[PDB]
């Protein structure tokens, strides 16, 4: 996963809160690795797919 | 092999006494002696005498200067300086073997780098836990705290390690160390630095309430034993407080090593001139690893065994406790074991068993 | 360093574990908000 | 204002003209011109050469250079700072190469990498190779310690892991068996211990090992046993000329004394050609001295004795005891003209063809690549190899 | 060259048979490079 990680890290964000946000105005592709906030953004949201 | 070097009148007679045993029992030969009590001039002093008795052959001891710091250091550089290596005589300073930047500047007397593996020792005979280590900003504290963590690697505990560099008003390490709530502690500095850290303890009610620790051999004094509380557990050096008994182990060992080397053809003539001494040894490797290999059965200090980097593994230092404003040798460890139990130790809060490392830690964040 | 409240299932949890083991706990936040890491042979 | 002198240990008579031809604009005072010769290579003959020059005019500060490979001369010269609470200055020679944990209170300033820039450069040198060592191996020496802290703070900071793993030592070196090897002995010890890599097979085309400075201090004489292939780093060995040096140490101590100057309103001086005469003021100037900015570059540099734009060189000996001098370390920089170093050598053209090769860009970070792609020399419309 | 032949091939299991005295050379230079 090396050539994963390095070319698509620029992209990164500091805060769950803030790529909740930028996710939530279609300005994210998706978000991964989250599954924390993951199991209740999906559902009490209830406005994205996992 | 050259003549002998020293400070003081009584040195000197030592050094003659104990070339006269070595001669008694291949030969060692001497024109004269002559010193100098400033560093810079005895830095000149050193190679001319060196020089004049056309032979390497340098041993000598730390001056009575109170700062103890730079005053044989360009002696020292000076001996480095080719390949010929010395043999130090009460000079216990961490800073040489710190860097090990000298070829060959060995002392019988551990330096204060050392002794860490007592206090291992100690802390597994007593089941010691969460202790603390402070270390003074200086490359010796440094490597002291080196020595000691390379040496609790089974671990040790979250020491607070900071510089202390050994300003007037220093507070934050107490802070810290309260706050860590750490009953055992190891500080080791400068005389000054330790009279510092003693009255911001006693200034802070915490050197005798329920904190017992032990201090090493650098802070041992008669300034810093006037400020210092009862219940501290100091070390002190089997035979390092008298110098003139080192002067026999050391003239012993040069002459095995010079004996040793007579079966080499591979002997170099030094120059006759301190000028002329373009040309650089090419014998010393040979005769500083001779000496390494080389050890002594017995003697002053007793058996000596040269470490990896030519220091001497004697492993013997006596245990003293402070109470009543004075100092009680209870036993000694030789060897890194337990100690002799000559008088029970109390700790400076009052009680007879140690008190453990890990009490009085409930809250948390 | 306004004092916030903190509540949920982590929050329940803990102070569950604390009054089973009898131990005072002071929680709070972090300024900078990262969950760890090892940045340039410290965790930052 | 500066008694500054140059010892030749060689002429470098262009040296003092170099200096009377520097311009004294930003210079307070204009410094007094003072030169020292002299041919030995004694601690009692620098001494009376210093006294002399101390007792002719106010020194402040001097110049040593040296023809011979005795570094530890340079670290006496550390010691001469400790007598006259005074910066000295390196041209070449012991002078140039730096101690290993000579900070103290004494100033000393020398024109070689320290330990840490040393292992600095071999870092990005392997970099370069797209090689890792993969293997820990040092020997008993005084600079230990040090390259192994530096090595360690290199790897942990850079993004791309690093991989990390008579008798005795040849087993240590069979079981530690990479094609990158870092070594740190004595020349002594690495007699044997070239003999010992022999024996075991690494010397070969299968292995290189990396001395900087340790050994290949001057590769004029290698012994016939050393293996070829391994590279070693130096401090300008034939491209900074001594006259261009002395200049160069001359501008920056005549910059520093100004700086100082401005900074305090008052130069100090020696009390006297005494060996102890400045026994009884001194850290000023060299808080000041640091920051030293001459000809147009900035010489900033720190307690350990580095520089911050060294002209440093690497030198790839051969099979026939010779040494490549290309390499240049301008301003940090890493580049070279043999960055692809080795029937077994194959040219093999590739194109596009979309999935295939669909990598087309090289990461500007540092000028390496992934560890899963290959370089690619691509065409002039010269050699600038993108990521395959 | 038998050293680094042994070196290169660090095989748990090795074979050899040739006569003793030849074969004392091998097992020394096998014992000073180096489980197996
Ligand atoms: C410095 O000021 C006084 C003087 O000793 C002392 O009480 C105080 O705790 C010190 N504070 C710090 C931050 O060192
Ligand atoms: C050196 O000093 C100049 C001005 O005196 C300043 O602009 C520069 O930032 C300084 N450099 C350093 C490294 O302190």
């Amino acid at each position: 996963l090396s050539t994963m990680y390095r070319h698509m890290e620029k992209h990164n964000y500091e805060s769950a809160a803030e790529a909740i946000q930028a996710v939530r105005d279609n300005k994210l592709h998706a978000f991964i690795w989250d599954s924390a906030v993951l199991e209740f953004e999906a559902s009490q949201k209830c406005d994205l797919v996992t | 092999n050259i003549g002998a070097v020293l400070s003081t009148r009584k040195h000197e007679q030592m050094f003659r006494e104990a070339v006269n045993q070595a001669n008694k029992r291949i030969q060692l030969n001497a024109t004269s002696v002559t010193h100098k009590p400033n560093a810079i001039q005895m830095a000149l002093s050193v190679c001319e005498d060196l020089i004049s008795s056309q032979v390497y052959a340098i041993l000598v001891s730390h001056p009575p200067t109170p700062n103890d710091h730079f005053t044989p250091t360009p002696v020292s550089y000076t001996a480095g300086f080719y390949r010929i290596p010395v043999l130090g005589l009460t000079t216990r300073m961490s800073i040489y073997s710190d860097k090990s930047i000298h070829l060959s500047f060995l002392r019988t007397v551990p330096p204060y780098s050392h002794q860490s593996s007592v206090w291992f020792e100690m802390m597994r005979v007593y089941s010691w836990n969460h202790i603390i280590l402070l270390v003074s900003d200086d490359h010796e504290g440094r490597a002291a705290q080196k020595r000691l963590e390379t040496l609790l690697e089974e671990s040790k505990a979250e020491k607070v390690l900071q510089f202390d560099p050994g300003t007037k008003n220093v507070t934050a390490l107490l802070m810290e160390a309260k706050e860590l709530e750490a009953r055992v502690i190891i500080l080791s500095a400068s005389e000054d630095d330790a009279a510092t850290v003693y009255r911001a303890a006693a200034m802070l009610n915490m050197t005798g309430s329920g904190y017992v620790w032990l201090v090493g051999e650098r802070e041992i004094s008669g300034n810093a034993l006037r400020y210092a509380p009862d219940g501290i557990l100091g070390l002190q050096l089997i035979n390092g407080k008298n110098e003139s008994a080192h002067i026999s182990d050391a003239v012993g060992v040069v002459a095995q090593a010079v004996h040793e080397l007579l079966e080499k053809e591979n002997i170099t003539d030094p120059p006759r001139g301190c000028v002329g001494n373009t040309n650089i040894w090419k014998t010393g490797p040979l005769f500083k690893r001779v000496l390494m290999s080389s050890k002594y059965a017995d003697g002053v200090t007793g058996r000596v065994e040269f470490n990896e980097d030519g220091d001497r593994k004697f492993a013997n230092y006596s245990i003293m406790n402070l109470q009543n404003r004075k100092l009680v040798q209870v036993g000694i460890y030789n060897g890194t074991h337990v100690i002799p139990n000559d008088r029970k130790i109390i700790w400076p809060g009052g009680e007879t068993e140690k008190p453990r490392g890990y009490q009085m830690s409930t809250r948390l964040k | 360093t306004v004092p916030q409240c903190c509540y949920g299932f982590c929050i329940d949890l803990l102070i569950k574990l604390a009054r089973t083991m009898n131990f005072t706990y002071e929680v709070h936040l972090v300024a900078d908000g990262k969950f760890g890491t090892q940045e340039r042979k410290e965790w930052n | 204002s500066i008694g500054i002198a140059v010892i030749l240990v060689s002429d470098e008579v262009a040296i003092k003209d170099a200096h009377e031809k520097d311009d004294f604009h930003h210079l307070s005072v204009v410094p007094r011109v003072e030169l020292v010769a002299m041919n030995e290579t004694d601690p009692k003959s620098i001494i009376t050469r210093i006294c002399d020059l101390m007792s002719d005019r106010k020194i402040q500060g001097v110049v040593f250079a040296d023809d011979t490979d005795q570094e530890a001369i340079a670290q006496i010269l550390d010691f001469i700072s400790a007598q006259t609470l005074t910066p000295i200055l390196g041209i070449h020679g012991g002078s140039s190469m730096i101690m290993a944990d000579k900070d103290e209170s004494s100033m000393f300033f020398q024109f070689g990498p320290s330990i840490e820039q040393q292992a600095s450069v071999m870092l990005n040198i392997m970099e370069e190779y797209d090689w890792y060592i993969f293997s820990i191996v040092t020997t008993y020496f005084p600079g230990y310690q040090d390259f192994v802290n530096k090595i360690r703070s290199t790897i942990e900071n850079s993004f791309v892991g690093w991989e990390l793993e008579d008798s005795k030592i040849q087993n240590q070196l069979k079981k530690l068996q990479s094609p990158i090897i870092l070594l740190y002995c004595t020349k002594e010890e690495a007699t044997y211990i070239f003999e010992v890599a022999n024996s075991v097979g690494l010397t070969g085309y299968g292995y290189t090992w990396i001395v900087p400075s340790l050994v290949a201090g001057d590769t004029d004489t290698v012994p016939a046993e050393f293996p070829t292939g391994l590279i070693s780093v130096s401090y300008d060995e034939w491209d900074y000329g001594l006259p261009a040096r002395v200049r160069d140490g001359i501008a920056i101590i005549t910059t520093a004394a100004s700086d100082m100057l401005s900074e305090h309103s008052f130069i100090p001086e020696p009390k006297s050609s005494c060996y102890n005469t400045h026994e009884k003021q001194s850290n000023m100037l060299n808080r000041y001295l640091i920051n030293v900015t001459f000809e147009g570059r900035n010489l900033s540099f720190s307690e350990d004795g580095y520089q911050m734009h060294p002209k440093l060189v690497i030198i790839l000996l051969n099979k026939e005891r010779k040494w490549e001098r290309v390499g240049k370390w301008k301003d940090k920089s890493l580049q070279m003209k043999y960055y692809v170093w080795p029937d077994d050598h194959l040219s093999i053209v590739t194109l596009e063809e979309a999935p295939f090769v669909i990598v087309e860009s090289v990461d500007p970070l540092s000028g390496t690549c992934m560890r899963n792609t290959v370089p690619c020399q691509k065409r002039i419309v010269g050699y600038i190899k993108k990521c395959c």
